[PDB]
């Protein structure tokens, strides 16, 4: 039942995404109600994190591949739509496996992020 | 009180979430 | 998250003079004329400026000791070094008097007194002193006096020359 | 397309009620269409409509909190299914006790149900919540 | 002076102030001056069904002050 | 054959909305063109005003300790399309949520973006129409809504948009504390060597009686609120000047 | 002479309804000037006043037909045209005959309105 309930909840998501993503291209993202800029970016959370690097594409990504167990795929998605994941940059969920490796990818930007911090503060 | 008498992978992924979370004010700070 | 404050912008600052100081003789006033967050003289070195304060005039002149002014109602001039006087006419505000040598008058509304129109005026007088007569209570009568001192002194700052 | 007036109020209900996993009995639909219809959905909030439903057809409140005074009009009598056919819901014979049991049953859901419902905020009871309501779409 | 009295506050005497300096103005140069001291601003809440509820707080008019 | 036409009806919409959005772009122009002067007679009308309220404080001691209603006044366009503007001052304002938050904003969007996000905060908003140029009344009118909304207010923020160059729209704050928070300091800049930028300044009003000083801090005041608009109306028409030519190029494409 | 005008002057409004609802997407409604949105509220009527139950389709719309004299519409349009009627509610001209089932249904409308009101009113 789990599995059955956040599949529908990402399609409709998605399905919500697309028909906002008409408006976004003609006139632009902020002109929409806040509600559904919250609903865009999870949206484009979603989209980025259904992205995975596959084993036999080690040459293609350059990155090692993984396999993800369905129990991870259904747990992840399950949170990302509660909201838990907000404050997680968007670029995290791309080419990763399960959430974990979300977190840890956005630990590491989030480190750069600090370092590029430290050399422009550094620099007063 | 008279309930006061007689009476983990979710964790490491709470731990992540934290710690990104604290690095993410850290930079805001300084 | 910390957001610059909107005097962070602004590059000309006021120079105070620390009181343990030498003093120098200066022979011009920077005048900054001002209305509505628009300036009409900006650090203009002049001779003098006469403004109209509630107790009273005031000749400004260089060096003028510290001094918050608030203005009524009335014609401002300025003699430049030169030798030429402009006059304008205010309707309210400030003069802020620095010992440094300069002097900020920030005005809600500074026009020429050419400008301005005798006739025009002369007959609104009239239109308020009937106006006053009908005011219906004490509020409307003080809101009425308020526009006739303005406008007399209009009269009077033309009449004047 | 182009404000909680009541037909925007009761629209959003009725598309609600409009979504279904098993073709329904014919009493039960009509009698969920007339409570939205005369407004007395109008305080409960859309996405609690489907268990409001599902209280209202496989359960009674009346009868569980002891407050039925109603005669012959219950849910659970399957055979009104053709009364109701002969005669209408608004007919004499049947809207008197038709309207008792609605407002026994609004009143009942809202105080026992609702007020329970929008005090959850524990991560554990939000999810049972959403889980509950998810059913009650494909049951009723 | 007086207006003092009544509760009138400085800021609102300096509008009446400006509208009558204004007024002088010859008619020439009036338009400028007078696009300076023409209210045009008010106080709205949106009402409960989706209008506009104006607040009567302040005054905008130097009439009604 | 229909199909076909489907795509020339598609095109056919796209032809007006690239007409009627280039003529969105010659009103815009034209209002440009004629705020651009206040570039040239600005930053000198707020020169004693830095003295009376700029105090480069903290951010967490002024928020922390508030026991009284902290009053804020963001500045928000009538208007969409800006561009945004309204979107950073939100979450400018949304980064200093507390209990003692009121919200009196301006603009048609300030005021819907806040009904709908903080209902119970917001109390009311100003709405001024963009056919007169912003003056000085129109200020006054927003600090005495602003005093009505809280008297016993421990400080009344603006939150506007500075125009640093055409494309440069940065957000900045006039933090105006309440005369009695006010005097205080000022009675301080003068007896104490601290302040000392302030100490002649604040000794000058002391001299003076005190509904004249009353007089200064709402004159001030004003004219802050005065600037704040102006810059949030240049601001504003630079703004949509560039996301209309986006508009433009996005209907290009398509 | 009065037909012909009154039929013409309807087209004319019509298509220029049209191009003003291309604005009324982009801009909208609030930038219109009074002319145009003159046209438009004018113009909304006559699109909703030429809707007309029939009597065959009773079943279909559960309303009664209504037969409108040739006479009575041009006299009907005519007066919506120079804004005789400006002040009746729009949805008064949906789905009925002539000039004077707009009054009714405008009456009962407002009295509908009024027993609304007059329930918020108590509470
Ligand atoms: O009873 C009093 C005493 C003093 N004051 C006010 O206190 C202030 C003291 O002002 P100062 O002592 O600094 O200078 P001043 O007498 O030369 O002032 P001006 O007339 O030139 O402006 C002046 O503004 C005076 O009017 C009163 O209003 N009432």
């Amino acid at each position: 039942v789990d599995h059955y309930n956040v599949a529908q909840d990402v399609v409709q998501m998605l399905t919500k995404y697309r028909e906002l993503q008409d408006i976004i291209a003609v006139l632009g993202i902020d002109e929409l109600s806040e509600e559904d800029k919250l609903i865009v970016d999870r949206a484009r959370k979603l989209v980025k994190f259904l992205s995975q690097p596959f084993q036999v594409a080690e040459v293609f990504t350059g990155m090692t591949g993984h396999y993800v167990q369905l129990d991870d795929t259904i747990d992840s998605f399950s949170g990302l739509l509660m909201g838990t994941y907000d404050q997680v940059p968007e670029m995290a969920f791309y080419m990763v496996g399960g959430i974990n490796s979300v977190l840890e990818k956005a630990k590491k930007m989030a480190e750069e992020a600090a370092e590029l911090e430290k050399m422009r503060r550094a620099r007063v | 009180e008279a309930a006061e008498r007689n009476p983990t992978g979710d964790n490491a992924r709470d731990r992540l979430l934290k710690e990104v979370l604290a690095l993410q004010a850290r930079i805001n700070q300084r | 998250h910390d957001l610059p404050e909107g005097f962070e912008f602004m590059e000309h600052k006021v120079v105070n003079k620390d009181i343990h100081a030498p003093h120098e003789n200066l022979e011009t006033l920077r005048l900054t004329l001002t209305r509505q967050d628009e300036f009409l003289l900006r650090e203009e070195p002049v001779k003098c400026v006469t403004v109209t304060g509630t107790n009273g005039e005031y000749g400004i002149y260089p060096g003028h000791a510290y001094k918050i002014v608030q203005l009524n109602p009335s014609p401002l001039t300025v003699e430049y070094t030169d030798g030429t006087t402009k006059k304008y006419f205010v309707s309210g505000g400030f003069a802020h008097i620095n010992n440094e040598g300069s002097c900020d008058v920030n005005t809600v509304e500074c026009t020429l007194l050419d400008d301005l129109d005798l006739a025009i005026a002369e007959k609104e007088l009239a239109a308020q002193q009937a106006a006053l007569g009908s005011a219906k209570d004490d509020k409307a009568k003080s809101v009425v006096e308020i526009r006739i001192s303005v406008i007399e002194a209009v009269i009077a700052a033309l009449k004047h020359h | 397309a182009d404000v909680q007036t009541i037909p925007m109020i009761r629209g959003a209900r009725f598309v609600a009620l409009f979504n279904q996993k098993q073709p329904s009995y014919f009493m039960n639909a009509i009698v969920s269409l007339y409570a939205c219809l005369n407004g007395y959905l109008d305080d409960v909030k859309v996405q609690y409509v489907k268990f409001y439903e599902y209280l209202l057809v496989h359960r009674d409140l009346g009868i569980m909190y002891g407050t039925a005074k109603n005669k012959f009009f219950y849910m659970y009598v399957q055979e009104l299914n053709y009364l109701i056919r002969f005669f209408t819901l608004n007919s004499p014979i049947l809207h008197g006790e038709l309207e008792e049991m609605l407002k026994q049953h609004t009143h009942l859901f809202l105080q026992h149900y609702q007020s329970k419902m929008n005090a959850i905020k524990s991560e554990k009871d939000v999810k049972a919540l959403k889980n509950l309501l998810y059913s009650c779409k494909r049951a009723v | 002076s007086s207006w003092r009295d009544h509760g009138i506050s400085y800021l609102k005497y300096l509008n009446v102030c400006t509208e009558t300096l204004h007024s002088t103005v010859k008619e020439s140069r009036r338009a400028k001056y007078e696009r300076w001291s023409k209210p045009c601003y008010t106080a709205q809440r949106p009402d409960g069904a989706g209008g506009q509820e104006t607040i009567d707080k302040v005054p905008i008019h130097t009439k009604d002050y | 054959s229909g199909k076909l036409r489907l795509y020339k009806e598609k095109l056919e919409g796209y032809n007006r909305f690239y007409s009627i959005v280039k003529t969105i772009k010659m009103v815009t122009l034209a209002k440009y063109r004629a705020a651009q002067g206040r570039i040239r007679t600005r930053d000198f009308s707020l020169r004693y005003t830095e003295l009376a309220f700029s105090k480069p404080q903290a951010s967490r001691d002024a928020v922390v300790a508030a026991k009284n209603a902290l009053v804020y006044i963001p500045i928000t366009t009538n208007r969409g399309s800006c561009g945004a503007l309204n979107s950073n001052i939100v979450r400018c304002i949304d980064s200093v949520v507390s209990s003692k938050m009121v919200l009196m904003p301006v603009g048609k969007r300030g005021i819907d973006s806040f009904s709908k996000l903080y209902p119970d905060e917001f109390r009311y908003g100003i709405i001024n129409d963009m056919k007169e140029s912003m003056h000085f009344g129109y200020a006054t009118f927003v600090i005495e809504n602003a005093y009505e909304v809280s008297k016993d207010a421990d400080r009344y923020q603006v939150i506007f948009n500075r125009f640093v160059s055409a494309g440069v729209q940065r957000n900045a704050v006039y933090n105006i504390p309440s005369y009695e928070k006010w005097k205080e300091d000022l009675a301080d800049a003068a007896s104490s060597d601290n302040q000392k930028n302030r100490y002649l300044f604040a000794n000058a009003l002391q001299n003076e009686e005190e509904q004249l000083i009353r007089d200064f801090f709402d004159f001030h005041a004003a004219l802050a609120v005065l600037n704040a608009v102006g810059e949030n109306e240049l601001s504003e028409q630079a703004a949509r000047l560039v996301a209309v030519e986006g508009q433009l190029t996005n209907i290009s494409s398509l």
